[PDB]
């Protein structure tokens, strides 16, 4: 619908709390990830991304199973299942009601839903890849137990699917349809059930912190082991040896026990953020001493038991809140720095194998409030700037070694960092202060090499031309001014009719945008000293904007839900898209290819291809309505 | 670090005060004056960007006077400007320099020329003796 951009797709997602499935993978094994309407596929020795379903579901998935070599997806009143990320089979529940758990055994699929229905598929002949045909619908009866909380299949349990509830914990026998086994009334609320690797115990978790060993075919417990003021969300065995049991919390703790010796082994304290649910899932990987974990703040993380306490081994993640500020950080397309509101710096690729790696700050630094990075001079000396929240200084980050740098940069002023910019060369770093001084440090060394003193407001943008012959500064009083490197002399000011928020500098073409409070972008050329382009369109405040390389078109984003692409040579909107969820950045690729954007609502980045690499013809409400790319592309 | 012309000067370079001392004295003196500007020409001459600094000073000696003279020149500048960053400016100490040098010909580089070279003749080197036989 757009003429110039067409959805590609979304970086930096990894999971989004649904709990993640384990599977086989030859003599390895593989995790199943949730991402919204996605799932994504990871080996569970290296980490590497395998595979991501190819066709998004209509809704939200909500549970996944992984069974041999097959995934089982559950949305709405469906099952999908699926081989190497391709729906090889839909089941569609007679119900309006929506599926909660899984459970696939022997010859069964078992899906319960929320109205306490527990439905039966069956293999027609046991050499089936997966059931298909609909063989019963069970229910749980409030009189019979509470809410179902998990289906679990024990080891050697021909038939037999046990159904663990709020309240109780029942054995139904799938075949002739009989309940079998319902035993006494649980005091407290059940909230997680996971079989033990021994015959007729199944573990499970309570609200209170109690893990409750119990015997299915004696129908008692056996053991209570107590932990004091948790709620577990996760239960796993060890299995390589080691009789130990991990515990996971909606704290975000996890904690390991030794079963035989009847002592806390351990607990890895706040791996995941409580807020988002803390540890939805931990799983001990068979036969081997690596515990796999998750939560809903977008991060897998593995664990292991050296032959003492887990170290930590690999881990893959994104931002657990919004991008707030990216850049490229190349001019071969490999990686994009990206900061979000939840305090980190993250580096991810743009290739196939969706890697990604967190800048190292060695609780976290105050949130990025801008960025600048230039490829230059990487592994030589710092090439990253970025200014801190509340703080009279920023900070500098090595992308060689993806590692916070040696210097900070101080305003001098008093004031706080309100922009951030650097030399093409790298030999530079710029800084505006909120008091209105703009400092210029030498990236090599740390030391200051010069100080302006214009504004007397926030300094809210400041660039320098690719020769290093002349810098240019905006701010809040409105003020654009035009400096000499070399010497220090004031080559000129501009007075603008309102407050700037922001500038970006074009180095091919010397032409620099500047977002203004009235909602319009002026468009100046730094040789000349003069306006050049005024944009009127925006009905609400300007996000943000960038030159499309060549140096043609202005696209920008507003707080009015459009992303608009502007021809300079006549400042008219050529195109404009109708987004439901506002775009809070635009950038262009280096070379003109792609368009990253971030949004309000998401943790990842939208990649856009430029399919226009067009008409000068005028729009108004001609824009197009477009959705944001699919997470199952690529 | 800079001679002259069969001369030769030593720069001297880490951050302190006042008092420039050439050979051992003060850059008030030298004394082989008259022109004795053109070496307090170069701290002079650091009318371009800087006002005098806060640094250091060292001893000349080689050839003759003038030669000398000419030698502490460069030796100054060819040190104010010193690699950096702890001695020329911590950052594009061509702040100095291309300033230093848009004027300048003792820390703009040595000269090309020295001493050498006669001739089986008479003076040598090219006044070849005067003969007029008959």
């Amino acid at each position: 619908n757009s003429k110039i951009f067409s959805p590609f797709r979304i970086i930096g997602n990894v999971s989004n709390g649904v709990p993640f499935a384990t599977g086989t993978l030859g003599s390895t094994f593989y995790i199943v990830t949730c991402v919204g309407k996605t799932f994504q596929i990871y080996d569970a020795n290296t980490l590497h991304l395998l595979f991501v379903s190819e066709k998004e579901t209509p809704s939200s998935i909500v549970a996944l199973s992984a069974h041999f070599h097959y995934v089982y997806a559950a949305y709405e009143n469906k099952v999908g299942i699926y081989k190497r990320g391709i729906e090889e089979h839909l089941l569609e529940l007679e119900t309006d009601a929506n599926v909660e758990h899984l459970c696939i055994f022997g010859d069964y699929l078992c899906a319960s839903t929320d109205d306490n229905s527990i439905f039966i598929y069956k293999k027609s002949d046991p050499q089936d890849k997966y059931p298909s045909e609909f063989y019963t619908k069970l229910t749980v009866t409030e009189i019979q137990g509470g809410e179902i909380v998990s289906l679990q299949h024990l080891a050697t349990y021909l038939n037999k699917l046990t159904v663990v509830t709020k309240s109780n914990v029942l054995l139904f026998n799938v075949r002739t349809g009989k309940l079998v086994f319902t035993s006494n009334e649980f005091p407290d609320q059940i909230t997680t059930a996971e079989p033990a690797p021994v015959l007729d115990i199944i573990a499970l978790g309570t609200v209170t912190g109690e893990v409750i060993m119990f015997n299915m075919r004696k129908g008692k417990r056996i053991r209570t082991i107590k932990i004091p003021q948790s709620r577990i969300s996760s239960l796993s065995f060890r299995t390589d040896g080691s009789s130990h049991l991990s515990v996971g919390t909606s704290s975000g703790d996890l904690i390991f026990y030794d079963l035989d010796r009847r002592s806390r082994i351990h607990v890895l304290k706040n791996i995941h953020r409580e807020s988002y649910g803390g540890v939805t899932q931990a799983t001990f990987l068979n036969g081997q001493p690596i515990i796999v974990t998750s939560g809903g703040d977008n991060s897998l993380k593995e664990y292991v038991f050296d032959p003492q306490p887990p170290r930590y081994l690999r881990s893959r993640g994104g931002h657990s809140q919004p991008p707030s500020y990216i850049a490229f950080a190349d001019s071969q397309s490999h990686f994009m720095l990206s900061a979000s509101k939840d305090r980190s710096l993250w580096s991810f690729s743009l290739r196939k194998d969706a890697q990604s790696q967190e800048m190292s700050q060695r609780s976290k630094f105050p949130e990025i409030v801008a960025l600048a990075i230039e490829n230059a001079r990487i592994g030589e000396w710092e090439n990253i700037i970025t200014a801190h929240k509340d703080e009279k200084f920023a900070r500098t980050w090595d992308m060689r070694n993806k590692r916070v740098g040696r210097w900070t940069f101080d305003t001098t002023d008093d004031g706080f960092v309100k922009s951030v910019a650097m030399s093409q060369c790298g030999n530079f770093g710029f800084i505006g202060s909120s008091n209105g001084s703009i400092t210029i440090y030498n990236m090599q060394s740390g030391i200051l090499r010069k100080k302006y003193k214009l504004h007397k407001r926030a300094v809210t943008g400041i660039s320098l031309d690719g020769m290093n012959r002349k810098m240019v500064s905006c701010g809040l009083d409105g003020i654009v001014g035009f400096y000499d490197f070399n010497k220090s002399t004031l080559l000129g000011k501009l007075k603008l009719d309102a407050p700037i928020t922001a500038m970006v500098y074009h180095r091919s073409s010397d032409l620099f945008a500047l977002a203004l409070d009235d909602l319009s972008i002026v468009v100046i050329d730094a040789v000349t000293q003069r306006v050049v382009r005024q944009l009127w369109g925006h009905s609400n405040r300007i996000t943000a904007f960038d030159f499309s390389p060549e140096g043609r078109w202005i696209v920008s984003a507003s707080l009015d839900s459009t992303i608009r692409t502007w021809d300079l040579p006549t400042g008219g909107c050529i195109d404009g898209i109708i987004v439901d969820n506002v775009a809070t950045n635009v950038k262009f690729s280096p070379n003109g290819d792609l368009l990253a954007t971030t949004h309000v609502t998401g943790n990842g980045i939208c990649i856009w291809t430029n399919r226009a690499q067009s008409t000068r013809t005028i729009d108004e409400s001609e824009f197009a309505r477009m959705a944001l790319p699919s997470t199952s592309v690529r | 670090f800079g001679k002259k012309k069969s001369a030769t000067a030593v720069a001297h370079v880490k951050a302190g005060k006042g008092l420039i001392k050439v050979n051992g004295s003060p850059i008030t003196l030298v004394e082989p004056e008259i022109l004795r500007f053109k070496v307090y020409e170069p701290l002079l001459l650091v009318g371009l960007d800087k006002f005098s600094n806060i640094d250091i000073r060292v001893r000349v000696t080689g050839g003759g006077h003038v030669s000398q003279v000419y030698a502490i020149r460069q030796a100054i500048a060819k040190g104010l400007v010193a690699y950096h960053q702890k001695y020329v400016d911590e950052q594009s100490k061509n702040e100095l320099k291309k300033a230093f040098t848009s004027y300048d010909r003792t820390l703009l580089i040595a000269d090309s020329r020295r001493p050498e070279p006669k001739k089986f003749g008479g003076k040598g080197a090219r006044s070849r003796f005067q003969k007029s036989y008959r």
